[PDB]
């Protein structure tokens, strides 16, 4: 699994649950959804994208 | 003794350097995390931070932004790696912090900032999903002054027919690059979409890194340095060329690849490129 479109709408929190159960070394990396971001590619890189509010607001993918 | 990453080779740079063209005195801002300027391989000519809490731009705090400086303009000398533009006065403007991140307007004052000191070339290796009015006026305000601008084009990967490359590289006005491994395959993760532009090399590419090192990343972030150090290089043979002249230059001289949506017009070819005479390889 490398995408979770079954995360968008939920809490950050219950987010990064999910992500380290399916990929437990994951390098989570929480930022404001909106901003401008690096173009590397890191596969043990999972960035969550948050609304105001802290629930994610895109598609949570692996890079 | 020196290495020369592959993807330099692959681009054809060192065709350039033996005509004896380096990029001298051409100007490139990496709007980026910042450029580590104690590094003994790379020499940092200027630059400003538009990060409000990280005010020093020759800091880079998350490393990426001196891999890619490295790709641009890493030092001719006997140590670390060769950039493609070796002679190339390197600007650090730095619009991320250290997780990476920036808000819109910051990235907008950086390209003010290039704007306003002369930059010839732009590049950006960084991008977001949506685009917005004043990141596209940023961006065209800096093509119409005559700067050069490139960009990652994204590591969206595919979704179907859909377009996945991200802004500003979604914007006409900007170059937008993809990114293909030594034997020109696309890589996995590359953004496609018809406004995918040309493809340069972004798979395990060795460049400089802060406090003295060096090491292989993957993004299209690697592969958007590629073609802004070839746009310094066609700059320092053909200093009159305009960013018009420089764009179609690469986009004319490209090796084609596969099809467009998925490659573009195929990967730079910088000596081709700084003929006077045009034509795909
Ligand atoms: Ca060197
Ligand atoms: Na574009």
């Amino acid at each position: 699994k490398t995408e979770w479109p079954e995360l968008v709408g939920k809490s950050v929190e219950e987010a990064k649950k999910v992500i380290l159960q399916d990929k437990p070394a994951a390098q989570i990396i929480v930022l404001p959804v909106g901003t401008i971001v690096t173009m590397s590619y890191r596969i043990d890189r999972v960035r969550l994208f948050v609304d105001r509010l802290d629930n994610i607001a895109q598609v949570p993918r692996v890079g | 003794a020196q290495s020369v990453p592959y993807g330099v080779s692959q681009i054809k740079a060192p065709a350039l350097h033996s005509q004896g063209y380096t990029g001298s005195n051409v100007k490139v801002a990496v709007i980026d995390s910042g450029i580590d300027s104690s590094h003994p391989d790379l020499k940092v000519a200027g630059g400003a931070s538009m990060v409000p809490s990280e005010t020093n731009p020759f800091q880079d705090n998350n490393s990426h932004g001196t891999h890619v400086a490295g790709t641009v303009a890493a030092l001719n000398n006997s140590i670390g790696v060769l950039g493609v533009a070796p002679s190339a006065s390197l600007y650090a403007v730095k619009v991320l912090g250290a997780d990476g991140s920036g808000q819109y307007s910051w990235i907008i004052n950086g390209i003010e900032w290039a704007i306003a000191n002369n930059m010839d070339v732009i590049n950006m290796s960084l991008g977001g999903p949506s685009g917005s009015a004043a990141l596209k006026a940023a961006v065209d305000k800096a093509v119409a002054s005559g700067v050069v601008v490139v960009a990652a084009a994204g590591n969206e990967g595919t979704s179907g027919s859909s377009s996945t490359v991200g802004y500003p590289g979604k914007y006409p006005s900007v170059i937008a690059v993809g990114a293909v491994d030594s034997s020109n395959q696309r890589a996995s993760f590359s953004s496609v979409g018809p406004e995918l532009d040309v493809m340069a090399p972004g798979v395990s590419i060795q460049s400089t890194l802060p406090g003295n090192k060096y090491g292989a990343y993957n993004g299209t972030s690697m592969a958007s340095p590629h073609v802004a150090g070839a746009a310094a290089l066609i700059l320092s043979k053909h200093p009159n060329w305009t960013n018009t002249q420089v764009r179609s230059s690469l986009e004319n001289t490209t090796t084609k690849l596969g099809d467009s949506f998925y490659y573009g017009k195929g990967l730079i070819n910088v000596q081709a490129a700084a003929q006077h005479h045009h034509h795909h390889h």
